């Protein structure tokens, strides 16, 4: 015990030390109080990393655990005062979660010109990010470097689909904290946000088609705009629900909880709360199932672009049917949450 | 993106100059344009991206017979902007004809600033309804911009005139200008001088320097309306995304404004929600229900209690609303602005589409109809007579505002599923 923690060289003679010893880790955990055994197992690997930079325990554990706390606090401080751990989240939030004004509306608008035989080679995907990033003036952090626009499927294709990968790469002593599975989960929620931007673009397109014809202010014109305002209310209020749950009430924690294993579990509990209140979990799957029908109908409403005036009225009526259908099944599932209580406010005020 | 600001008339040039002083003091800006040692935020909405960050405001001043422009001149904030976009009666006909004769070179000033800009997104008109030199000239020139640029957005900051009627052609001037606001503008924010003077006599005992105080009020209004743009926020960083939620009908673009702290000489978000839901925090004076309400807030908030605030205000059912359709009250939040003194930390501002303004329109309709039946309050302008021999432009505007009043009252009905 007095070797590997203080000198920082692991010691074992006959294999009677329980702990034994790629990337850096080869250690394997597989009388005394077991409350200190795992502490020794982690307090050695830390010190090993700083080198590269009546029968009761009252007379033993008190001069022993007094140093474990010092090792732990030096370890946790090594993240913050050197790696700038607190800055990384409020920087990745800008781009990955698109918490950036005049960046998402500048990136998505360029993506949807192709969706197609463009966005295959890496000179147009390699140039499209730097045009969106200049339009916002939030970067010139080292997290505007390691930005990597890529994909898992090329564009070759009623159809509201769009998908993209966008990653922030990480080096080794941060890889154990912010992992490459966590960045992929940011990409997993990012796909849904980008798919919403496609709807905010299509309704904007039929809105811009009517914008240019105003000359005409007739009855048939205003009655068309009455359709648009209705669907846009739904889209903005559900976007406001996302901007509430995944972006306000979860964003309060894990910058007030941040003021060795525990940092990892705090991040993993943080994001686990973010996916739960955001209703992408399997408990709130049927709430999500209805949204794609509304999305399909908004795209259809853009497709008709009048001798199809009754057709557009019919699509608006189908939107109204499904929007009032959603409120009954989510009222039915009040008995199956505090955040779902907020959902009812967004969908209903007097929709019944 | 890039929005070019228009200031015209005595009143409009006053609040425009005050608001530019507000943004110079607000951001890290010298009185010369120099970036200061405390300046980050988004600085390209009206700010010219110069090399040493001489954030030159996109401010085009155009009038004739300059009086208040001389008062703008003797100031260090005439060195803040001057890309040579500053240009040197009180009736609609006189201002209309004066705008007609010099429309070309001032529109060349407009075009030079337009191609000098990187993009164009909106025209913000600093104005007041029947603002003297602003009236007639502004309606004419607004028609020139709307004809010449149909792909842009128009927001008109103006106040409802209350001068205790003296010009007797003022309902005619406001009626024709209001016609142009209906057909050549997409958003009109009007405020009552009566209710603002009531709030001024309410919070303090000062009503005599009313021009100076009202400049502070509408400058707070406009800085709060653009704070989500000029400081890095999340949404309504376009004007159009802000405008779209308010408007179900492109002729109903007239909005009511309210401001939650009435004194400045904090607490939770549910409280300011309840405050703003009262009509005594409103700056503007049968049954009338709002079409859609949206609020902007800036201050020190609890990010989870805003959910709880909407939850309690909803289940209180502290409001009515309109029969035809699912709208909501809409929350929007941004930062409390740094580099100024921050007193009464929560300041909220509301934009609502209300049918109560149709009564105000009907007041001006009744005034115009009364003076029209009497027919002794046009004073027989020769410019008005050669411009219109029969004065049926006023008849057509009265038809337009009557159609809007009909749309307002049928929108009060649940039969706005049918035509209004």
């Amino acid at each position: 015990i007095h070797d590997w923690v203080y000198s920082g060289v692991f010691r074992d003679a006959y294999g009677e030390f329980m702990i034994q010893v790629k990337l850096y880790w080869t250690h394997g955990y597989v009388v005394f109080l077991k409350h200190i055994a795992h502490d020794i197992y982690v307090c050695g690997k830390t010190i090993n990393l700083l080198k590269l930079c009546v029968l009761m325990k009252r007379s033993i554990t008190a001069p022993l655990a007094a140093h474990i706390s010092l090792v732990n606090k030096a370890a946790v401080d090594y993240f913050f005062v050197e790696l700038h751990l607190e800055a990384h989240y409020e920087a990745l939030r800008h781009f990955l979660l698109m918490e950036d004004g005049e960046f998402a509306q500048s990136l998505s608008d360029l993506l949807f010109e192709k969706l197609p035989g463009e966005l295959l080679n890496p000179l147009v995907l390699n140039s499209v990010l730097s045009k969106a990033l200049q339009c916002s003036l939030h970067g010139d952090t080292p997290h505007a470097s390691n930005l990597s626009l890529a994909l898992k499927y090329l564009p070759e294709v009623p159809d509201v689909l769009s998908c993209l990968e966008l990653r922030y790469k990480v080096d080794w002593p941060l890889n154990i904290v912010i992992t490459e599975g966590c960045v992929s989960k940011y990409s997993g929620v990012f796909s849904f946000l980008l798919q919403l931007k496609l709807m905010m673009w299509a309704l904007k397109d039929v809105c811009f088609h009517l914008k240019r014809t105003a000359m005409a202010g007739s009855v048939q014109f205003r009655q068309l705009q009455l359709f648009k305002h209705e669907m846009q209310h739904f889209v903005k209020v559900i976007q406001g629900y996302i901007a509430n749950q995944i972006l306000h009430v979860t964003w309060c924690e894990f910058r007030a909880r941040l003021a060795l294993e525990e940092i990892q579990r705090a991040h993993a509990e943080y994001l686990h709360k973010a996916v739960f209140r955001g209703l992408l979990t399997e408990k709130a799957a049927p709430v999500m199932n209805v949204i794609h029908s509304i999305f399909s109908l908004v795209l259809k409403f853009r497709s008709q672009l009048h001798p199809n005036f009754a057709l557009m009225q019919q699509s608006y009526n189908t939107f109204k049917y499904y929007s009032h259908f959603l409120f009954k099944v989510v009222t039915k599932l009040v008995n199956r949450q505090p955040h779902l209580e907020d959902f009812l406010l967004r969908i209903n005020f007097n929709n019944y | 993106r890039e929005i070019i600001t228009l200031q015209l008339g005595q009143c409009g040039n006053q609040i425009g100059f005050e608001f530019w002083k507000q943004l110079c003091a607000e951001h890290g800006i010298s009185p010369e344009g120099i970036v200061e040692e405390f300046a980050t935020d988004r600085k390209d909405v009206f700010f010219y991206q110069a090399d040493d960050e001489h954030y030159i405001p996109r401010a085009v001043l155009l009038d004739l017979e300059p009086r208040v422009i001389h008062s703008i001149l003797n100031s260090p904030y005439a060195k803040l902007y001057n890309p040579e976009n500053i240009y040197l009666g009180n009736n609609w006909a006189s201002g209309f004809s004066q705008g007609e004769k010099i429309h070309e070179d001032i529109f060349d000033i407009i075009d030079r600033e337009a191609d000098g800009s990187d993009s164009l997104e909106g025209f913000v008109l600093c104005h007041s309804i029947a603002g003297g030199t602003g009236s007639g000239l502004g309606s004419y020139l607004l028609e020139r911009l709307n004809d010449r640029y149909p792909k842009k957005l128009v927001q008109t900051y103006s106040v409802f005139p209350n001068q205790d009627e003296d010009v007797v052609v003022q309902p005619y001037n406001s009626l024709l200008t209001l016609k142009r606001l209906t057909q050549n503008a997409d958003c009109v924010v009007v405020l009552d001088n009566t209710a603002l003077n009531r709030i001024a006599t309410d919070r303090l005992h000062i009503q005599n320097p009313s021009f100076s105080q009202i400049n502070q009020l509408v400058s707070t209004i406009m800085s709060a309306s653009t704070t989500t743009l000029r400081y890095p926020g999340y949404m309504n960083n376009d004007l159009i995304g802000l405008i779209a939620s308010l408007i179900p009908t492109p002729r109903l673009h007239f909005l009511m404004t309210g401001y939650t702290p009435l004194t400045t000489d904090k607490t939770t978000v549910l409280d300011v929600m309840r405050r703003l839901l009262q009509p005594k925090n409103v700056m503007v004076s049968t049954n009338h229900c709002y079409i859609a309400i949206l609020n902007i807030i800036q201050g020190e908030v609890d990010p989870t209690q805003v959910h709880k605030s909407l939850q309690r205000i909803r289940e209180r059912k502290l409001a009515n609303f309109i029969p035809w359709g699912p709208a909501s009250i809409q929350v929007a939040l941004s930062r409390k602005s740094p580099y100024l003194p921050s007193a009464h930390r929560v300041s909220g501002l509301m934009m609502a589409n209300h049918t109560s303004i149709s009564s105000l329109f009907e007041r001006t309709c009744r005034q115009y109809d009364k003076l029209r039946k009497r027919e002794a309050f046009l004073e027989q302008f020769r410019k008005e007579d050669m411009f219109k021999d029969n004065f049926d432009e006023m008849d057509t505007s009265r038809e337009i505002v009557q159609q809007l009043i009909d749309e307002y009252h049928a929108a009060t009905r649940p039969d706005y599923i049918s035509w209004g």
